[PDB]
């Protein structure tokens, strides 16, 4: 405690009573000729003094302070994910102990926990000034608190594997039974215990409780925010260049979490309050993407989005991150294209890989990157972590910031193809979790290619028969993808002798415009309805709001369904019937329409002032606020 | 009721209950839930109007709505506790005002569109 | 958050602490102990600002009145804070006779040291004494402070300060009291023309008025190669009719934009300006159809970008 070292490179002294080695240090450093005095073997120790502060990143001290270039940079393939190359230096004979430490690491970081706990053990026992057997054996308590824990959720969990076989299991547990994590450092000997005190932390269970602590200094409102982003750089470099597994445990996943999230929520704050005050913040780089994409579960990157304005941050180094990005789509590839899916690294990686895939919406793409990556995502990337309609929408995010190219158009008609060949088996379903399906695809096709035109599904079409019923009705809702001769071919498929035939080929695309004898069949099912009066009937009034029918007669059937009127004839409609909840069923196009009918308009909008003021909806006020209605 | 919620985005309630039905046909299926997904940004033609698609899925899968899907809710079962939850179900059935008041899950879209 | 809506219980509890409060400020500050109070000036400040929510019986109020007037070290509470932190107080609580007689004696010590020429009150709030007068008469509309105006009648020449110290406060006067510092005070600068308009004293602006701001813009103009917003808002509600204020802009913001709404440039517009309009100048605005919808998408930014619900409240309520 002689001095206090700022996280930005420069020392400051205190409690300090003696000498001021420290400034006679940085005074010697800045000037060769105080240098020259020392003698011979002082001369080699200053030297390397300066290369261990210059590269630790200790410039001055706190007066001589100036342009103080914090660059984070941390040097570590377990970081990177270099995964290809940490398997090449594994394969390589170590020549020393560290690059058996390095290599037990990586593996580690590999998910071949097994083989880390035996290189672990076996530096253990060829270790024995000590800083290598200390961490490894800190490593190897850690590894085996990772085994542990795998055997346990996968016992606990979507098919039962043993990645860890129980001979080696049985064998672990009795070579840890009643190991002492607390124990290991005052077991040392004490020229270790003193040289080396700072790794004291490492055998705590705990060890980033200042660090979290020291983050509701970003919860204030009265720099901060470098402070905390320049320890999370020491924290991460730290555990990543010094190769401790602690790294990959959910204290330290939970600590980045935190302290990004409350980063990037402190910059919003800022920015709304100089909006507030001026009338009109964080920049985030390679390294930050990279701690979001692996720290980062979807629901706590989902949490970032809803709270802050993350399109207003904007994202530097971007060939950096599309590096990282297509790297994380070859990985997928190898794990899953091969046979080469390893359960305990795909446990940890897929995690990652789903995350930079979703916050990759925010990064600009190259095409040939843009295509690597979307077809990972959409073929190699497995389907127990993205179903249909998740994969759907991680597509979707990367046009945001990436117009949909032609390459990236073929990739999807690939998968379209494909998703369609899948469906010969009778059995075979798209599952989907957001309600997304290969519908979804062709509609995001046609939404970028208005005019697209899709050769292999017209073929499929073209072969189709009567027997398939699956393949007919899926390649219905890819119609607007399908050549005129093969949307003839599927359209005599479908019969619409009924209105339930006719809503059903309304909901699948069959119909896209209201034919007389279709107008005449609605209007059959409102006389049948009204004669039964002593569910489609707000669709019909929509439709005939929509100018989707112009058949002029459906007024017959004002008058005991409240949507239907309200829809029909606006303006004579009795709003102390209307429910305010109709709005919030009502897409974007609806509510945008009944905005500009120009009638009704002032009725929809002192409802909404009513919800608003009574309830304070945050949905009824979006409605209010952007249609107006 | 402990774990049921009032989603008010789309004024439906997520609850954890399968319900047993009787169509407008005398169909019967058993052990039905639905899954809403509001889904306001979603790429619609010319004929789609609401802002939510609802999955009904008996058994553990999906079904197919081809006819008229006019149902009445026959009994409501809770999956933490199999106390019936059914007179409930039709009393904000009838609050609600809304198509399906209560919902297995529902998804929201909204935040993991791009335009968003 | 609307905490105004929030019920606060054990309120008789909440009393006795805020009462406490207030002994302690008596004490501190009559033997003060500078180590306790660095950190306990921070909590009592707190607790008088969030007693606002909180009804107060007369003994009680009228303690924490005085502690906070009198015996509340300036160093943390200015004038202008100080008044704030009373008429939060007045929220729950309608200003009674025993506090309205706190507030006069508040004044008639403030007229005293104004006695003294050396004496200027400083308050980074903008509000002052005259603010205090002004919320005792809004609390009962004829307020007659008979030792203010006393010290009215026994004024002289010599004294500057005191003079229009008193001319701010002259709706608390009496009869005569006034009438001598009229007398004794004219209407000749932006100041006193501001005072006057305030306590009433001038309803309609004469041209010599207008002749004042014109000079006032002049000297600012000058210069340049609070007073103009106050000017730029009378300019909109027609209030002075001179029309030759447009030769005026391009200084402030605010007058840019009130005086000539088609003209402002709208990326200069600031969002707070809207919460210090009232009611009236607010319909103004929103009926003024010329930045009417600007208005209106600034009111939607802030009511998406922006935690704050006043904006909403506004829209709401005037379409602004």
């Amino acid at each position: 405690y002689d001095y206090h070292f700022e996280v930005n490179g420069t020392v400051v002294r205190h409690k300090n009573k003696g000498f001021g080695y420290m400034e006679r240090f940085f005074e010697l450093k800045e000037s060769c000729d105080e240098r020259s005095k020392l003698s011979k073997k002082q001369y080699e120790r200053f030297n390397a003094l300066f290369n261990f502060f210059e590269k630790n990143g200790v410039i001055c001290m706190a007066k001589d302070a100036g342009t103080l270039n914090t660059s984070i940079e941390i040097n570590s393939l377990a970081y990177h994910g270099k995964y290809d190359v940490m398997k090449k230096f594994i394969e390589e004979q170590s020549v020393s102990i560290e690059d058996d430490y390095k290599k037990a690491f990586f593996l580690a970081c590999l998910g071949r926990w097994e083989e880390s706990y035996d290189l672990y053990s076996n530096i253990i026992l060829n270790s024995i000034n000590g800083c290598v057997y200390y961490l490894s054996q800190i490593n190897r308590y850690r590894i085996y608190q990772s085994i542990t824990q795998a055997v346990t959720q996968f016992n606990g969990l979507g098919r039962h594997y043993k990645p860890f076989t129980d001979e080696f299991l049985a064998r672990i547990e009795r070579e840890m039974t009643n190991f002492n994590i607390d124990d290991l450092f005052n077991g040392m000997p004490f020229e270790f215990q003193k040289k080396y005190k700072i790794l004291e932390f490492l055998s705590d269970n705990q060890f980033l409780y200042d660090d979290t602590v020291k983050l509701f200094e970003l919860t204030n409102k009265v720099s901060s925010d470098i402070v905390v982003l320049l320890r999370l750089y020491d924290n991460l470099r730290f555990l990543y260049e010094n190769c401790l597994w602690s790294v990959s445990f959910h204290e330290f996943h939970q600590y980045i979490r935190n302290s990004m999230s409350l980063l990037i929520e402190k910059a919003e704050y800022e920015r709304t309050r100089d909006i507030d005050e001026l009338g009109f913040g964080f920049f985030m780089e390679y390294y930050d993407f990279v701690n979001i994409s692996r720290h980062f579960k979807i629901d706590d990157i989902k949490n970032l989005e809803r709270s802050c304005s993350i399109d207003k941050i904007r994202f530097g180094e971007q060939e950096k991150i599309e590096e990282y990005l297509v790297g994380i789509a070859e990985e997928i590839t190898k794990q899953f294209s091969a046979n080469g899916m390893n359960v305990v690294f795909y446990t940890q990686f897929i995690s990652e890989a789903k995350a930079a895939l979703y916050f990759a919406k925010y990064v600009k793409l190259s095409e040939e990157g843009l295509g690597k990556i979307v077809k990972a995502l959409l073929f190699y990337f497995p389907e127990r972590d993205l179903d249909i309609g998740k994969r759907y929408v991680w597509l979707e995010r990367l046009t945001k910031c990436n117009e949909l190219p032609k390459s990236i158009i073929s990739i999807i008609d690939d998968f379209l193809v494909l998703q369609a060949e899948k469906h010969i088996d009778q059995n075979y379903s798209e599952v989907s979790s957001n309600g997304l399906y290969s519908r979804d695809y062709g509609a995001l096709i046609k939404h970028f290619e208005k005019n697209f035109i899709s050769k292999r599904l017209s073929e499929i079409t073209l072969c189709l028969t009567q027997d398939k019923q699956k393949q007919i009705d899926f390649l219905f809702k890819l119609l607007p993808l399908l050549s005129t001769n093969a949307k003839s071919h599927l359209l005599s498929f479908k019969s619409v002798e009924n209105i339930n035939d006719l809503m059903n080929g309304i909901r699948i695309g069959l119909i896209d415009e209201f034919t007389p004898e279709h107008e005449e069949l609605i209007i059959e099912y409102l006389e049948t309805r009204k004669v039964n009066y002593i569910d489609y009937m707000s669709t019909f009034g929509i439709w005939y709001f929509l100018e989707e029918i112009n058949n002029s007669k459906m007024e017959e059937f004002i008058g005991m369904d409240d949507q239907y009127d309200f829809f029909v004839d606006p303006e004579n409609f009795d709003y102390k019937k209307f429910i305010p909840s109709w709005l919030k069923n009502y897409n974007d196009k609806l509510l945008g329409k009944i905005a500009g009918n120009k009638h009704m308009k002032h009725h929809v909008i002192e409802v909404l002032k009513e919800r608003v003021k009574n309830s304070n909806d945050k949905r009824y006020l979006e409605i209010l606020m952007n249609y107006f209605i | 009721t402990h774990d049921l919620v009032y989603h008010s985005k789309i004024n439906t309630f997520v609850w954890d209950v399968e319900f047993d039905i009787v169509l407008s046909d005398s169909k019967e299926l058993n052990k039905c839930y639905f899954v809403k997904c509001f889904n306001p940004y979603r790429i619609n033609g010319k004929c789609d109007f609401a802002v939510s698609s609802i999955d009904i899925f008996s058994e553990g899968k999906r079904l197919l709505i081809e006819n008229e899907f006019n149902f009445k809710i026959t009994k409501a079962v809770h999956v933490a506790t199999s106390k019936d939850v059914t007179e409930i179900v039709l009393h904000l059935s009838e609050r609600i005002s809304s198509p399906f008041p209560i919902v297995k899950e529902v998804v929201y879209l909204d935040w993991s569109h791009p335009q968003f």
